This record gives C-alpha cells, sequence and structure tokens, in this order.
RNA sequence: GUGAAUUUACUUAAUCAAUGAAGCGGAAUUUCUAGCGUUAAAGUUUCGCGAACUGAUCCGCGUUGA
RNA sequence: GAGUUCAGCGGCUGAAUCCGGUGCGCUCUCGACGGCCCUUGAAAAUCCAACGGAAGUUG
RNA sequence: GGACAUGGGUUAGUCGAUCCUAAGAGAUAGGGAAGCUCCGUAUGAAAGGCACGAUUUUUCGUGCCUAUCGAAAGGGAAUCCGGUUAAUAUUCCGGAACCAGAAGGUGGAAUCAACACGGCAACGUAAAUGAAGUUGGAGACGUCGGCGGGAGCCCUGG
C-alpha cells in the first residue's frame, strides 16, 4: 500500500512529546511568597497633603513596595486593615519610592482607620 | 431513481474545472 | 490594557472540544475514550455552543478543560504507554523467534490498578453502592454468554466469582426485596444500606454474538466494574467478618417450612436464588412439585410481592393468569386562555406533556 | 443623558432596581424637571404642567430617594 | 459526579398485560450513554363579575 | 411579446436579484398604482440544496424544501429567458386584489410553495430550480 | 567520468535557470462579454452524506529545463 | 443647580446671564472640482462585509 | 534669587509608552573563517496546524493547508465640563459619559411555510442562524489653485 501524496511537500511528522518527569526536584524547598502584605505596605504617609486627603477624600496614603501593583495593594489593605478600598491610585515619587492613594468606601471612615493604624 | 440526483460531471482539462487530488509522490520535495 | 481579543475567556476558555482534548492529552481516540470510561468524564454542552466554539457553528462535543487538565496527571496514561512499549517488545521477540524472552515478557506484562480511580470516582462507599446497578447488569449479562475470541475466559471466571459472592451476600442478608418477570428477563430489586439496586438477569439460553457491538467498550467497562465489585464485596465481607474470597462453589421464614424440589424443566439458576433469597429450602435433581398441590411459577412471585402466600386455585397448572403487574410501576376556558404577552414565560409545554 | 417624553416610562424606570435617586428641579419658567439617576443614564422628564408635577411626585415610589433643587 | 440518571424501570409489559436477542444492544447503548451522552442535573383577572 | 404568463425570467434589481422567476401575469399596459410596464412574478427565494444517492428520506426531504416569493417587478428590472414554466395551478391566482388582500398574498405564496414542491419532486424545470452563480 | 567508429554520443560528478520541487519519460489510448468555478456525484459493488471501486488509465519513478 | 456679572446681609438672600444681524475678513475644517508630473506621491496590526452552504407541543 | 538650608510635591480603563509595521536591524537553516567572528532572513530546513471517527488487530487511523527588534511626530478602542492645592490634573473632587472583554439573566424578534418583511427600483426596518474555503473593502496616503459649507474669532444693531 503506497501512500498517496497530494501536497508535493513533505512536512515533518508529529511525534509524541512526553512531559517532564524528573527523578529529583531541582529545588528542595519552594520559596515563600516573595511579596506578602507586610512587604507590600511599607508605611503610611502623614504629611499635610496626606492628612487633607484623609479628612476630605476618604483616602489613605501609603508608602508601598515598588513591585506592588493596584491589585496587590487592595488585597494587602483588605487583609491588613479589614477595610475594602473602592479605588487605588499609584505614583512613583522622585525619590524612587511608590506611593498609593487608597480611596475607601462610604462604608468605611478613613479618619477612623487612620486612628487604628496609629499614625493620625 | 429519484430525478433530483442528476449527474453534474466534472471536466478536468486545461482551463476547465480544478484538477482533482492526484498522487504527487514523484514530485515531492523529499 | 490593550483591546482583549474575543474567544480568550469564558465559555471559550472553560470548554474544550474532543479533538483539541486529544491533542492536549497526546492520546488516541480509543485511549482517550478508555480513560473517560475509567474516570468520570462525559461531554458537557455549553449554554452558548457557538460562543464556546470561538464563533464556529459546526456540531461539537465539549468537555470541561478542568476535566482534561486533570487527565494530564493520570498515572493510567503512562501505563498505556508502557503497554505499547511492551507490545512492541513482545512483537519484536516473536518476529526474531525469541520464544523464551516472549514468555518472560508475557510474565512481566505491565498491568495497572484501579484502586485510585475507584476512590476518586466514588469518594463514599454509599456513592459506590448507589452506582452499582449498571455494574451488576453488565456482569450478570456477560456471565451467561459463551466465551469467544473477544471475551477472555479468565474475565468470565472473575465475573462468575463476583456475581456468586454478591448473590450469596444477598442470600445471607435477606436483602432481596422484589423480583419482576419481563420479556427482557428478570429484574431483581434489593436493598442494602438504604440504597436500592435493580439489575436484570437474562435467561440461561444458547444465544449468539450480535456482531454489531464493540466489545472493547464492554472490556473497559467490565474491567472497571470487576475492580469495583472486588473492592465493594471485600468491604462487605470484612464488615460482617467472613473470609473473602469465599471458597463456596456457588418475612425471613416465608418458605422455611417448605422443602422445594426442582425438576428439569424450570430455570433452576434463578429459582434457587429467589427461593433461598427468602430462606427457603431447595433440593435439585416433598411438599410442592414444581412443573410447568400443583401451582404455577407466578404464584410464588405474586406471593413474595404481596408478602403473603397467594391462592392456589388462581395459579393451578393450566388455569388463567391475571396480568403480571410490575411493582416498579407506580373558569377552565379563561384559565387555559390567559396567555398575555409573556413569550418565554409561557410554560404550556408542561400542560402539553404532563 | 437621556430625555424621557413619557410619564409612565419615568415611573417604570423608577420602579426598575437600577434607579438610585431622583431630583426635582423647579425652573424660573414654572417648568419642572424630574431627573432619575440610574446605573448608566440620567433620565430626565420635563413636565411643564403643575398639576401633573405633584401627582407624579406622589406617584414616585416611597423607597426612592427624592431630592429638592 | 452528577448521577447518570438511571433508566426508567419496567413499563408494565409482561406475559399478558392489558396495557430477547436485542438485550446486548440496549446494554451496549446504555454503556455508550454513560460516556457519550452529556449529563445535566436539573394572577386572577376574574372576568365573571366584570361582565360587560 | 417575449414576456408572457408562463415565461421564466431573471430579476436584476431589488432584494431578489439574481433569482429566477416565472411570469404569472403581465401588465405591460401599466396601472395607476404602478405607472410602468410591470409584471407580477413568482420566484424561488431559497433554492433547494443538492441531493445524493445517500442520505435518508428525512434529509432528502429536508433539503428539497423550497421557499418562494411573489413580487410585482418592472420590465426593466426583469431579464427575460428562453425557458418556459407552466402549470394550471398557477394560472390566474394572482392579481392586484391579491396584493391588496394580505391574506390572499400569503395564501398565494403558500400555493406557489406547494406547486414548486410537486414540480421539484417530479424533476421538471431543473434549470429553474438550480441557483444561478454570479 | 562512461561509451560507439579524431570522430560522435551519454550523464552520475560539477555549472546554470525555474518552482508551492504538479502533471517528466514511456505504454495504453478552456477564445463574442471585467461573471461563478472550492467543501464530488453520478456509475458499479457491499452494507447513510457509513463504505469500497472507478469517476480522475497503467508503468517507470530522474522535481523540471538548458 | 454651573460659570460670569451686579445689589444687599451676617455663610446667606435678591436680580441679570436677552433678541438679533453681516462678510473677496482671519484660523481650522469639510465639500465638490481644476491643474501638474520621463515625479503618480508607505506598509502592517486591527476592523467590517460579501460569495459559499457545513451544521442544526418542544426546542 | 534657578544660590544655601529644611521639608513638601507629579494620583489615568479613556493622555502617551506598551500594539503595529517603515527604512533598517537581527537570530535560526546553512556556508565561510586559524580565529575574534563573517555572510545569510522561507534560503539547498523534516522550519505546524486544523478537522472527522459506536474504540482502530483496546500498539490511530482518514482527510485538508515567514522569528524578533525597530515611530512618546506614522497606523491606532474609548472623557467631557465645572471645581479644587503653597506646589498635581482630560489623572484628584463633584457631575455627566464612553470603550473593550466576559458570563449567564430579563424583555422582545425568527422558527412545524426551518433561518424576518416592505419598496417597480435606488434601498429601508429593533432584531432577522451561516462552519471550512475564497474574495472585497476600510486602515491607506502627493502637491498646487481658486469655489462653496461649518465652527471659533473679528465686526455690528438694540
Amino acid at each position: 500500500a503506497k501512500k498517496v501524496r497530494t501536497s508535493t511537500t513533505f512536512r515533518r511528522p508529529k511525534t509524541l512529546q512526553l512531559s517532564r518527569k524528573p527523578k529529583y526536584a531541582r529545588k528542595s524547598v519552594a520559596h515563600a511568597p516573595r511579596l506578602d502584605e507586610y512587604k507590600i505596605i511599607v508605611n503610611p504617609i502623614n504629611s499635610e497633603s496626606a492628612m487633607k486627603k484623609i479628612e476630605d477624600d476618604n483616602t489613605l496614603v501609603f508608602h508601598v513596595h515598588l513591585k506592588a501593583n493596584k491589585f496587590t495593594i487592595k488585597e494587602a489593605v483588605r487583609k491588613l486593615y479589614s477595610v475594602e478600598p473602592v479605588k487605588i491610585n499609584t505614583l512613583i515619587r522622585p525619590n524612587g519610592t511608590k506611593k498609593a492613594f487608597v480611596k475607601l468606601s462610604a462604608d468605611a471612615d478613613a479618619l477612623d482607620v487612620a486612628n487604628r493604624i496609629g499614625f493620625l | 431513481k429519484n430525478p433530483l440526483f442528476v449527474s453534474r460531471p466534472r471536466s478536468f482539462g486545461i482551463g476547465q474545472d480544478i484538477q482533482p487530488k492526484r498522487d504527487l509522490s514523484r514530485f515531492v520535495k523529499w | 490594557a490593550r483591546v482583549k481579543q474575543k474567544g480568550k475567556a469564558g465559555a471559550a476558555r472553560i470548554y474544550i472540544t474532543r479533538n483539541q482534548a486529544l491533542k492536549k492529552l497526546q492520546l488516541t481516540l480509543a485511549d482517550f475514550r478508555r480513560i473517560c470510561i475509567l474516570k468520570g468524564v462525559y461531554p458537557r454542552e455549553p449554554k452558548n455552543k457557538k460562543k464556546a466554539n470561538k464563533g464556529s457553528t459546526a456540531p461539537v462535543t465539549f468537555y470541561y478543560t478542568k476535566d482534561i487538565q486533570y487527565l494530564l496527571h493520570e498515572p493510567i496514561v503512562q501505563k498505556f504507554r508502557e503497554y505499547k512499549v511492551f507490545a512492541r517488545k513482545l512483537s519484536k521477540a516473536l518476529g526474531k523467534g525469541e520464544l523464551e524472552t516472549a514468555k518472560r515478557l508475557e510474565a512481566r506484562k505491565p498491568t495497572y490498578s484501579l484502586d485510585h480511580i475507584i476512590k476518586e470516582r466514588y469518594p463514599t462507599f454509599h456513592d459506590a453502592l448507589k452506582d452499582i446497578d449498571d455494574a451488576l447488569s453488565m456482569l450478570f449479562l456477560f456471565s451467561t454468554m459463551p466465551v469467544t475470541d473477544k471475551i477472555g475466559a479468565a474475565t468470565v471466571a472473575n465475573c462468575e466469582r463476583l456475581c456468586a459472592e454478591f448473590q450469596h451476600y444477598v442470600i445471607r442478608s435477606n436483602s432481596l426485596r422484589k423480583a419482576f418477570l419481563s420479556i427482557k428477563g428478570i429484574y431483581y430489586q434489593a436493598e442494602i444500606f438504604g440504597e436500592q439496586i435493580t439489575w436484570i438477569v437474562p435467561y440461561k439460553f444458547a444465544q449468539s454474538v450480535p456482531t454489531d457491538v464493540d466489545f472493547r467498550i464492554m472490556h473497559t467497562f467490565l474491567e472497571f466494574y470487576q475492580a469495583l465489585m472486588g473492592f465493594v464485596n471485600f468491604k462487605l465481607y470484612n464488615t460482617l467478618g467472613l473470609r473473602y474470597p469465599p471458597k463456596i462453589d456457588v418475612n425471613t421464614s416465608l418458605f422455611s417450612n417448605f422443602t422445594f424440589f426442582l425438576s428439569r424443566e424450570v430455570p433452576r439458576f434463578s429459582l434457587e436464588f429467589v427461593i433461598r433469597a427468602f430462606g427457603g429450602k431447595v433440593g435439585w435433581d416433598i411438599t410442592h412439585h414444581i412443573c410447568d398441590i400443583y401451582i404455577q411459577p407466578q404464584w410464588v412471585y405474586d406471593s413474595i410481592n404481596k408478602g403473603i402466600l397467594e391462592r392456589t386455585d388462581l395459579y393451578a397448572c393450566g388455569a388463567t393468569l391475571p396480568p403480571h403487574l410490575s411493582p416498579f410501576v407506580k373558569e377552565e376556558k379563561e384559565a387555559k386562555e390567559l396567555s398575555k404577552m409573556m413569550m418565554s414565560n409561557k410554560q404550556r409545554k408542561l400542560y402539553s406533556k404532563l | 443623558p437621556r430625555q424621557i417624553s413619557d410619564i409612565k416610562q419615568f415611573l417604570e424606570i423608577a420602579r426598575r432596581k437600577d434607579a438610585t435617586s431622583a431630583r426635582i428641579k423647579k425652573n424660573t419658567n414654572k417648568d419642572v424637571k424630574f431627573k432619575l439617576r440610574c446605573s448608566k443614564y440620567l433620565y430626565t422628564l420635563v413636565v411643564a404642567d403643575a398639576k401633573k408635577a405633584e401627582k407624579l411626585r406622589q406617584s414616585l415610589p416611597p423607597d426612592l430617594t427624592v431630592t429638592e433643587v | 459526579a452528577p448521577a447518570p440518571k438511571l433508566p426508567p424501570p419496567s413499563h408494565e409489559e409482561s406475559y399478558n398485560p392489558p396495557e430477547y436477542s436485542n438485550l446486548i444492544k440496549e446494554k451496549f447503548e446504555r454503556c455508550l450513554d454513560l460516556y457519550l451522552a452529556p449529563r445535566v442535573r436539573r394572577k386572577l383577572p376574574t372576568p365573571s363579575e366584570l361582565r360587560p | 411579446k417575449i414576456l408572457k404568463p408562463g415565461k421564466v425570467a431573471l430579476i436584476t434589481r431589488g432584494r431578489f436579484a439574481g433569482k429566477k422567476v416565472v411570469i404569472l401575469q403581465a401588465i405591460d399596459q401599466g396601472s395607476k398604482s404602478h405607472p410602468f410596464g410591470h409584471a407580477v412574478v413568482a420566484g424561488v427565494e431559497r433554492y433547494p440544496l443538492k441531493v445524493t444517492k445517500s442520505m435518508g428520506a428525512k434529509r432528502i426531504a429536508r433539503r428539497s424544501r423550497v421557499k418562494p416569493f411573489i413580487k410585482v417587478v418592472n420590465y426593466n428590472h426583469l431579464m427575460p429567458t428562453r425557458y418556459a414554466l407552466e402549470l394550471d395551478n398557477l394560472k390566474g391566482l394572482i392579481t392586484a386584489d391579491t396584493f391588496k388582500e394580505p391574506t390572499q398574498r400569503s395564501a398565494a405564496r403558500k400555493t406557489v410553495k406547494k406547486t414548486f414542491e410537486e414540480k421539484y419532486q417530479s424533476g421538471k424545470s431543473a434549470w429553474f430550480f438550480t441557483p444561478l452563480r454570479f
């Protein structure tokens, strides 16, 4: 039974590609989550503009990690202070540190939360 | 013998209907 | 972010077609069906098949990508590849005339255990009991058909052992509840651990192979079922503290004071089960001489469904037969014409069927 | 923003759960504007008739938050 | 694992109700359904008194 | 006089462009509602699909179903054709009164549908029921 | 380099040209128009868009041409 | 209700925020054209459509 | 005081970068070179896919057809007004929208004359299944000259 070629091209046949089944794991111990909430949130900001945002905009201002994004900041704030943010804005300061504006919901009082943190 | 079937033959001459799938084993870029 | 492209999330992400699942698992159609028999993996249709086919409309069977991802880490797939290697080594030995190594290869033929598959498929032994009726029907069906090229004699012996051990378990526990005679066969209804089990046992006759069904479908089903019953019967015998496997060759007192005798014109294989299923005494080639006082076989069965012995005159040899009943069988104008503008809310489908 | 020319449409949208608040705006030409804040649009109904104005205002559901100019 | 929706029991067809070579075929069809058939787990207007 | 009741023609303008129709009745003189040489025609909106030796009678019948249309068309928008299609079932059923009466329009459309069913099944006017590829 | 009687020839080594390496060598034996041409089908033989075999010859197989 | 302009009061209260014209004007833009070239004045990602007809009382 | 000291200050789904390709860079296949490295960019490469199947001798069969980088002035999804700070705004505040993606839900529309009707037509309508394949369009384009329309500005009567 001679196989009929209808393409005038020979294209490399598909062969089984086994998945990796190592005899040993290259790393003995998996690293811990390198960016957890205690590393994500560095410090709050208590400058006069930071206070103004707290007392009017219902917004908390934090010094945060460079590798922290908006999603991780929201999860860190939710897990560290039990208040869910409605909005997060971030900027890299001219000194190289990241600063996050965290707008809380109407359900939460930014003044109260600042008081529990202790920097107010 | 349903009359709906009809023949519809295909002519594979030069300039006619598209050539049918043929054995091209002697032209393959091996 | 940038514009996301369509067909990247949702139904088009959680659903996968059969062919892409084949390529995802690097399996053939037969092997993919095999693990789908062994595991619990069945098609699941999307509510929007067109959207889950990334806009295409061609008819497609869909599986959850989660199910196919789970099948990636199944050890049985590696066992399939191991057997394919084994088969080629055996074929190479036969082609080279290495009979001794062929025997060595057959001795070391790789087989796989279904213990993990059973545990994952039925996490609770109650669930295993619930999904046992299909296994019983298949085992009792294949226990009577003749052994041919497709069906293995050792497999038939295992079905015989499993069926015999289950039947003897029902006999000891008086778990049988109902027995119905249909043209198809005998439908037995038993109760264990609250769960009801119904299975059909055909008559012992000289049948022939239909030559239309695929026994490989039944081979995987038989292998899965044989493993299931081996574990289930093993648990049951440990639960009541008796040896497994048993060495036996084969209203608790309804038939206690009856020494029934069996003649060579009646289905002894079923009659012995049903009578001893209620503790009757059975002898085979005397109060009653069964032959088709002289009573008919339906008299015994109507007796057990009613819980009391029936009347002989009704079922005397050559008398009339009442219809065999299956115990399994159990303002208007304005009200009908009020279909205001509701479209999908109109549910007169129920009134048209029910 | 959307303009609604039908009073019963305004009530129906107010009945809909997406309605959040309502404003009554009294203009200098004695024409009132009934505005309804929904999830997506500010629905506005311009009622130039006084008697239809307050029957509509009492027609608005009590649970809805209605606010003065 | 949603249940395979066990087939309906006997429909009261017997030796003589006033209402088998194929058995392997139905059993094979049932086995096919176990892995090919998808499994799915499932005012008063009162016109009388207003009679104009 | 090439446009007569019973002549096959083609429509080149309108929604039903490229469809083959049969002249039901010609109003070459014109009318007050249509001040031109118009003619009412019955045509095939969806041509039946091709059939094969295989496929069950269900699939063959499913593919043999035909959806017609009836339309008043200008002569300049019709393209006459040599083939002719005639049947006594489709003589005189259509008129201006039929178009004004919408129930008669639907009834005539259904009658044209049925008539095309027996005609297609009997294997007459295979060209008329073959779609034109342009 | 291989042959045939300095004279002719051959191509597999090398050189040149083309391509998506499509129809090379043998034998058997589509032109009044700026349209569309795909997802075979009739025929035959088993058993519905399931098949097979031809439709669409066979053989050699050196992708063709210099 | 904004913004603007004004009049008071000790944040608040009163008003007004109107009706029109014009053009070889300026800037931008759009439309329909005319001229010029031995110069004819990007690609691609993306997006839409057609032809085709696979599939297909509930659904 | 742009100097010295101390603090403070840049908030985006919509603005850009990111995405795309341009000239051009640049791996891979290969071939050079004692080598550093050079040439080469679909080439003398086995350069990848997609679909059908009662599961096929429970050892897979049957079909069908080009990297990357390189534009904050090119191409390109979608944001406006008012307010606010000592210093930030199409980013914050108030109000009002918009884009893309995703799932099912509600209401309607088609369908047992399977996949809607009307208009002679240009074509219209809130819907109005369309796979593989093929094809078309948009993206997508010079420069000059007058003409006409709009907007803002200028001008002007109360």
